[PDB]
């Protein structure tokens, strides 16, 4: 349900 | 939020999300008080009945949110926690008494228009606000009702009610570091707090200075939005100490 | 952060700021038996 965030803040 | 509706641009600043990195889920609600520190509820990230027991390392912060589940590219920050502290003396066995928790962000965040932190009440400003009538406002992207998601934050403003009242209402021990707020069934009025909004922040608006301050958290209730029932908050000022406490003996 | 607040907390850069009110600020300032 939620879109995909900016990988780099997952790392 | 039962029977609230969609908030403004702009309206609530210091309103945060708390995301779990996977899933990728929305968790509980906080607000922003300095630039590097996040306030929640404890239970959001332990909760030992269910085997609730996060850590940095599992979620995220995003705050200048408006909708819930899309990465406004340009208006949201996220960032990552660095500490966080749960109050000592939180009682998870019994009421959630001291319901508090803080959390560290690895850096500290910059403030927009959409991003700005939220003021912590002092004695005088607690003594004159929390009374039975005024009131509050909550905000969050919790559950519309109790059994159904909203795409926006939503807002509710509702009254504070007495204390024996609030006692009355349930079986659970109200303490002095609780307090609760809803509208009576006589009111004809509804709104509450549900699942997904636990941590947010209740705020009232001084009269005096124009301010907002973070009064309460949301904390636990039977339901969302029972005729006869109250949502329980946590009292800030008197967990006040605690919170100076860790911000000046971790940081600022 | 600390005692009332942190300095500039409180105060919404869209509406203090710029002397515009939500629409249901109102309410509340009303049930402090209305402020001025
Ligand atoms: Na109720
Ligand atoms: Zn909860
Ligand atoms: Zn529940």
């Amino acid at each position: 349900d939620f879109e995909e965030i900016p990988e780099e803040y997952l790392q | 939020i039962v029977e609230g509706s969609d908030a403004e641009i702009g309206m609530s600043p210091w309103q945060v999300m708390l995301f779990r990195k996977s899933p990728q889920e929305l968790l509980c609600g906080a607000s922003l008080i300095s630039d590097r520190w996040v306030l929640t509820a404890a239970h959001c990230l332990l909760y030992p009945p269910w085997d609730k027991n996060f850590t940095e390392n599992d979620l995220l912060v995003r705050i200048g949110k408006h909708s819930r589940t899309r990465y406004e590219r340009n208006i949201e920050k996220i960032s990552m926690l660095e500490k966080i502290y749960i109050h000592p003396r939180y009682n998870w066995r019994e009421n959630l008494d001291r319901d508090i928790a803080l959390m560290k962000l690895k850096k500290p965040v910059a403030f927009s228009d959409y991003i700005h932190p939220v003021c912590l009440p002092d004695r005088e400003t607690a003594a004159s606000l929390l009374q039975a009538g005024y009131k509050g406002r909550v905000t969050g992207w919790g559950n519309l009702k109790e059994t159904g998601q909203p795409s926006v934050l939503q807002v509710v403003n509702l009254p504070i009610v007495e204390r024996p009242v609030c006692k009355d209402s349930t079986r659970i021990r109200i303490t002095d570091n609780m307090f609760c707020a809803g509208y009576k069934p006589d009111e004809g009025k509804r709104g509450d707090a549900c699942e997904g909004d636990s941590g947010g922040p209740f705020v009232m608006k001084s009269p005096f200075n124009n301010r907002w301050y973070q009064m309460g958290i949301v904390s636990w209730g039977e339901g969302c939005d029972r005729d006869g029932k109250y949502g329980f908050y946590t009292h800030v000022f008197r967990l006040k100490k605690w919170i100076q406490k860790v911000i000046d003996q971790f940081g600022e | 952060t600390f005692g009332s607040g942190e300095a500039d907390c409180g105060l919404r850069p869209l509406f203090e700021k710029k002397s515009l009110e939500d629409k249901t600020e109102r309410e509340l300032l009303e049930s402090y038996i209305d402020g001025r």
